[PDB]
């Protein structure tokens, strides 16, 4: 499907506190009222989804239907590819030389044959409902920004805080999301799995280099956006 | 041109080229604004002289404080003088005033200056100069009755 | 300093400007954030069994603070020669990784671990590189690894076919074929075991004890560094512009706290000039407001080395609670004037309605007259009628022509 | 601050400073006579009668409504509603920039303004030429008619219609201040492009000009001695360059604002002072007399016009 | 106009244009004035009536 994210994919664009002001930053952001993908129908194929300037990640998933994220090169033998993976009470963030099937599947463990592993990096547990996810890769810091918010996307405004930063530089050319549920496939070729669960739809949306002028409340929370090469008045 | 060589003396004479022609141009901003100055000044006295010198004028502060008569016009190396004669009035009294004055049903007005008066006794002078003249015919004029 | 700055000798009567009062900080704070990940350098000193010198143990240490001063619990060391670096800089210089490789040898064979050395050890076991910027740490561990019996658990290689590279392990067991006969896999003549034993033991001289010695070498690849040691001091100086050094953001200033409440993920604050205005304290969270503190322009409100000599001072466009009769005026505040409380002419302005003169005796400050005060009789029966006349003269000076000049 | 502006305290950047000449002492010499003549700008309007004249106690003039814009006692600070207006519409030490105060405040302005609006009220013109003559106010407004051609019998005759028609006036010019918020745009329009130069400067710092940094601390910190330099020298030379655009744009706006306010002076003179014989100086029409009221930045004159209607046609010979 | 006056055609010539900041705006600020201005003092004088 093609859906429209009117006023949706701001986040902060640097570490810097503002109270009441207006700032002009040329970023990498998602342009508003553009064509994001809505694949809701797709209950596992076409795991080919690029990450040329990030994604946008906006689910509305009921409760832990999602058991993370994948972001590689090219999912090939001996090709790093960090898998972030989010359980019950702790996330596990490891970039594997592996190489990954078509839809590795959490209900296992193991995703791969020859997994093989290198990285050490433990944070916080991540995982009306609308979870919203921006990822990007930038000056060898594969950095995210998260935010739980309440509802499809509404015509509200809600910013994403910077959460976790992670350094590492690499060609990140794949996205696929992980989902859960009962009946147990342990075959990695057979893309079809569909069981009877909640809602699942995985937003995708590609960012593009923009300036957007955002404006800072009292209290230091971008509460408004406009863009600048959308419509005349902007 | 005599310590360094031909091509590292150049970025040096490039820098020294920039920074005097830098403080030439400012300069010469300077002067232009100095000159607009000094022409609108100029056009002003020009004004001044042709209103002033070259004839009475009816101003109240441009050929001088007070009721303006003549001006004379003096040199100066580098600007004009004006010498302006004002006639002023001083001495002034207290004096009673009247509109108009009712007699045979007619109210009639003073032609030129006011009705003045100094006790059981009205005159008729000019705005300017205490001359007591008797209220006659010439110097008043009809415009209907006192109601 | 007027006249310096007048670039004269006999001023005239006026207010002139010679320069800019600034307060100088008195001290100076680095506030970085609080201390963490101490790299485990403690679990490769402090171990509780060390490897062969063949197969030198190595530990990788990375994204974690490194505290080198840590060393200087274990006991007077038979060498710490850091070769490229200071023992005294390691505690600075940011680095990528930090290698550690640690093994037993002899006495004897302590000073083989160095570039460009050669002999039994590293040729075919451990050699170090020729440009290698590290340190190696070597002591006696006699008492730990020595056995009556003799422990012969620490092997060394003693032959090989050709030495080493820079960083190179080889942990193969096959025969030494010294001659042309082909071994089959037997030790005899001229064919031997390359490993040997070490016969530690407590009776052993200083030269052929055991001695554990590692080698902690740094690399500095383009790759952003992850491993930086340690820094800080400890004030929250208030009420007193100090330098503040908070987690980079360097700048001088009062540090006052505040009730600009910041969210989670930033660390400092701007106002619309773009200029610095708040600030976390990498140590407790709490926001204090940077607020310059007295900064202003001096001038010299002088009645002229004709009259006198007594001058007065005005700090302008600043408060002088901090740093000769003291009077606080509304463009900024007078000292060396008396205010004094009739209005008169004004002479010398100041601003906001005070003035300056000479009374005649010492400098005076007053509120400006702005003339004198007559209230006619307004009457609707009464009128002021003129009586004489005078002719007055008047003088208009007027500019009109300028020098010419041409450059 | 030459010093502050362009090295931020940094002894080597203010020893580097000196060597560029005397655009230190100059810019600033510049910015002082700016300032100086600005001190006399408002002197020359305002400041043009000798005696500050008061308004009798009783509030009868003969007819008139002068409410508006005499000054209130019951507010602090003596000024007229007209004035009180004005003041609430008019929306007014960084790196070294600072703000000189007026001398003449908005208390000393207000109390000359109130002289001039005395005088012109109950002396006439006399005020301003010499000593204070009383004359009542229907006699002055018969001279100011008969000063244009129009006869003094309309006036003494037809008084009740023009008192009438003069406070309707004076009601209704308050409605028309209130209505048009752009109404005082030239006041409004001078202080948003000070506070716009004043707060480019600030802008301006933050560019590297061509180093690798913008401050000061860092490329001395980074960088060692001889190779900071000419990073020193490129960063003085761009700052100095922006401040000396800002120095002539000031001296520009200067000469503007002070031809303004000798047009303005010479209006004051000519219109309030007395009666003026030119066509659209005073006024669109046949002017009478003006009234000034003061403003933080400015001065707004208020004509009385005298406009003929009703016109009939006539045969003529 | 500043990136075609002084960069014609070079977005890595423009992209060292945008670190010396607002002379640009400051400039077209003043040159738009001046037209408004120049579009002021035609009216004036011929648009009394
Ligand atoms: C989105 O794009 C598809 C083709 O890519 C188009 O058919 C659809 O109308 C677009 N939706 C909107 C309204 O952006
Ligand atoms: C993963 O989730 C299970 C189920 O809640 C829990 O028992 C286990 O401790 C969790 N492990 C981690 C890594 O938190
Ligand atoms: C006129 O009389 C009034 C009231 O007594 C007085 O104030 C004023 O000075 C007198 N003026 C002259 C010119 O005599
Ligand atoms: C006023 O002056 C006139 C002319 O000198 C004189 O005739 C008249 O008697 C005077 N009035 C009084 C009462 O003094
Ligand atoms: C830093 O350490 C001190 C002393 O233990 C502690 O009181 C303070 O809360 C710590 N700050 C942080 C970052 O928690
Ligand atoms: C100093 O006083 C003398 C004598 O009164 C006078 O001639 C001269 O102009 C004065 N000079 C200055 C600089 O005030
Ligand atoms: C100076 O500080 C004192 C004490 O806070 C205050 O009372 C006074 O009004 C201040 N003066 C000005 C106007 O700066
Ligand atoms: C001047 O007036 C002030 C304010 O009323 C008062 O505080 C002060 O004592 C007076 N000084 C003199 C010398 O009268
Ligand atoms: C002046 O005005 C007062 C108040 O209306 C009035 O009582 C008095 O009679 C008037 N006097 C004249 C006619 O000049
Ligand atoms: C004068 O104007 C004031 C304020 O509008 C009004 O209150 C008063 O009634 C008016 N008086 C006359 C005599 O018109
Ligand atoms: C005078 O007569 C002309 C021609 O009939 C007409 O156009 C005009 O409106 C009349 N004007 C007046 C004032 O009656």
């Amino acid at each position: 499907s093609y859906t429209n994210s009117f006023t949706r994919g701001v986040y902060y664009p640097d570490k810097v506190f503002r109270s009441s002001v207006l700032h002009s930053t040329q970023d990498l952001f998602l342009p508003f009222f553009s064509n994001v993908t809505w694949f809701h129908a797709i209950h596992v194929d076409n795991p080919v989804l690029p990450f040329n300037d990030g994604v946008y990640f906006a689910s509305t998933e009921k409760s832990n239907i999602i058991r993370g994220w994948i972001f590689g090169t090219t999912l090939d033998s001996k090709t790093q590819s960090l898998l972030i993976v989010n359980n019950a009470t702790n996330v596990v963030i490891k970039v594997c030389e592996f190489q990954f099937c078509n839809d590795p599947f959490l209900d296992f463990r193991v995703y791969s044959s020859a997994n093989n592993c290198t990285f050490e990096y433990v944070s916080q547990p991540f995982l009306k409902n609308l979870r919203e996810f921006v990822f990007k890769n930038i000056d060898g810091y594969f950095k995210i920004y998260s935010k739980h918010t309440p509802i499809d996307l509404p015509q509200g405004f809600s910013a994403l805080e910077p959460l976790v930063d992670l350094p590492i530089g690499i060609n990140i050319t794949r996205f696929q999301t992980l989902l859960a549920l009962h009946r147990s496939y342990l075959t990695p070729g057979d893309s079809s799995s569909g069981w009877t669960a909640g809602a699942a739809a995985y937003y995708v949306g590609y960012l593009q280099p923009r300036t957007f002028l955002l404006k800072y409340n009292e209290n230091g929370t971008i509460t408004d956006a406009v863009d600048c090469a959308l419509d005349p008045l902007s | 041109l005599s310590r360094l060589d031909p091509p590292e003396a150049e970025v040096q004479i490039d820098r020294l080229i920039t920074g005097r022609l830098q403080s030439l141009q400012t300069y010469v901003t300077q002067q232009l604004i100095r000159a607009a100055e000094i022409r609108a000044s100029a056009n002003l006295a020009a004004t001044k002289m042709s209103e002033c010198v070259l004839g009475q004028s009816k101003r109240v502060d441009f050929c001088g404080k007070g009721y303006h008569l003549m001006s004379f016009p003096q040199s100066a190396p580098h600007g004009v003088v004006f010498l302006h004669v004002t006639y002023v009035p001083a001495q002034e009294k207290n004096f009673t005033t009247a509109p108009a004055i009712c007699h045979d049903g007619k109210a009639h007005f003073p032609r030129e200056g006011v009705f003045v008066s100094n006790g059981t006794h009205w005159f008729v002078t000019q705005r300017n100069f205490y001359e007591p003249q008797i209220i006659t015919t010439d110097n008043t004029f009809v415009s209907g009755n006192c109601d | 300093e007027t006249k310096c700055t007048l670039k004269s000798f006999t001023v005239e009567k006026g207010i002139y400007q010679t320069s800019n009062f600034r307060v100088q900080p008195t001290e100076s704070i680095v506030r970085f954030p609080n201390i963490t990940n101490l790299c485990p350098f403690d679990e490769v000193f402090n171990a509780t069994r060390f490897a062969s010198v063949y197969a030198w143990n190595r530990k990788r240490i990375s994204n974690c603070v490194a505290d080198y001063s840590v060393l200087y619990n274990f006991a007077p060391f038979f060498a710490f020669k850091c070769y490229g670096v200071s023992p005294t800089k390691l505690n600075d210089l940011c680095f990528t990784n930090v290698y550690a490789d640690s093994f037993v040898i002899r006495g004897n064979e302590v000073s083989q671990i160095a570039p460009g050395q050669t002999g039994n050890i590293a040729d075919y076991n451990y050699k170090l590189p020729d440009d290698f910027t590290g340190c190696v740490i070597a002591w006696n561990s006699n008492k730990l690894d020595s056995k009556v019996g003799g422990n012969y658990n620490y092997l060394y290689r003693l032959f090989r076919k050709s030495n080493l590279k820079p960083f190179e392990r080889d942990i193969s067991t096959e025969i030494y074929q010294a001659g042309n006969k082909p071994c089959n896999g037997v030790a005899g003549f001229n064919c031997y075991f390359p490993l040997r034993s070490y016969g530690f033991r407590p009776t052993y001289g200083v030269g052929h004890q055991p001695y554990r010695v590692v080698v902690l070498s740094f690399e500095l690849l383009h790759a952003p560094a992850t491993v930086c040691g340690p820094k800080k001091s400890t004030n929250l100086v208030k009420n007193k512009c100090v330098n503040f050094n908070f987690n980079g953001l360097t700048g001088t200033g009062v540090l006052t706290e505040s009730n600009k409440k910041f969210l989670p993920f930033q660390q400092f604050g701007r106002d619309i000039a773009d200029t610095t205005d708040a600030v976390r304290d990498p140590q407790t969270l709490e926001i204090l407001d940077i607020t310059p503190c007295s900064f202003g322009g001096v001038s010299v409100i002088t009645p002229g080395t004709n009259t006198s000599n007594q001058v007065a001072v005005l700090y302008q466009g600043v408060n002088c609670t901090e740093v000769s009769n003291v009077f606080q005026t509304r463009a900024g505040c007078l000292i060396g004037a008396e205010y004094v409380n009739n209005s008169y002419e004004c002479d010398i302005p100041i601003g906001a309605g005070i003035c300056a003169s000479y009374q005649t005796q010492s400098i005076i400050a007053y509120t400006m007259s702005l003339g004198a005060e007559n209230s006619v009789a307004y009457s609707n029966n009464s009128i002021a009628i003129p009586t004489n006349f005078t002719i007055s003269v008047t003088t208009e000076i007027l500019p009109v022509s300028m020098t010419k000049t041409s450059v | 601050d030459c010093t502050m502006y362009i090295c931020g305290d940094s002894t080597e950047c203010s020893n580097l400073l000196l060597q560029y000449g005397s655009f230190c002492t100059q810019l600033k010499r510049a910015l002082t006579g700016i300032a100086v003549e600005q001190d006399k700008n408002t002197q020359e309007v305002f400041a043009q009668v000798k005696q500050i004249y008061k308004t009798p106690p009783i509030k009868y003039f003969g007819g008139f409504n002068f409410s508006q814009i005499l000054p209130d006692p019951s507010k602090p600070s003596k000024r007229s509603p007209i004035e009180d207006l004005l003041f609430n519409k008019v929306t007014l030490k960084f790196n070294g920039l600072t703000v000189l105060p007026p001398l003449l405040t908005d208390e000393m302005i207000a109390q000359y303004t109130s002289a001039l609006l005395a005088g012109t009220i109950t002396s006439g013109w006399t005020f301003g030429a010499g000593p204070a003559l009383q004359i009542p106010f229907p006699m002055q407004m018969a001279y100011r008619f008969n000063g244009i051609g129009v006869t003094q019998n309309v006036l003494y005759e037809n008084q009740k219609l023009i008192a009438n028609q003069f406070n309707s006036a004076i009601g209704k010019i308050q409605d028309s201040l209130s209505s048009t918020p752009s109404a005082l745009g030239k006041l409004q329009d001078v202080v948003n492009h000070n506070a716009q130069a004043l707060n480019t400067l600030v802008k301006q710092l933050s560019s590297k000009f061509g180093a690798i940094s913008s401050v000061l601390n860092d490329i001395l910190s980074r960088l060692d001695p001889p190779e900071a330099e000419v990073q020193i020298d490129r960063l003085i030379t761009g700052r100095l360059q922006s401040l000396q655009t800002y120095v002539t744009q000031q001296l520009i706006r200067a000469a503007e604002i002070r031809a303004s306010a000798n047009l303005a002076a010479t209006k004051m003179s000519e219109c309030v002072l007395g009666q003026s014989k030119r066509v659209d100086f005073c006024g669109k029409g046949y002017h009478l007399m003006s009234f000034p009221q003061s403003a933080p930045h400015g001065v707004v004159f208020l004509h009385v016009t005298y406009v003929p209607a009703q016109e009939k046609n006539f045969t003529t010979a």
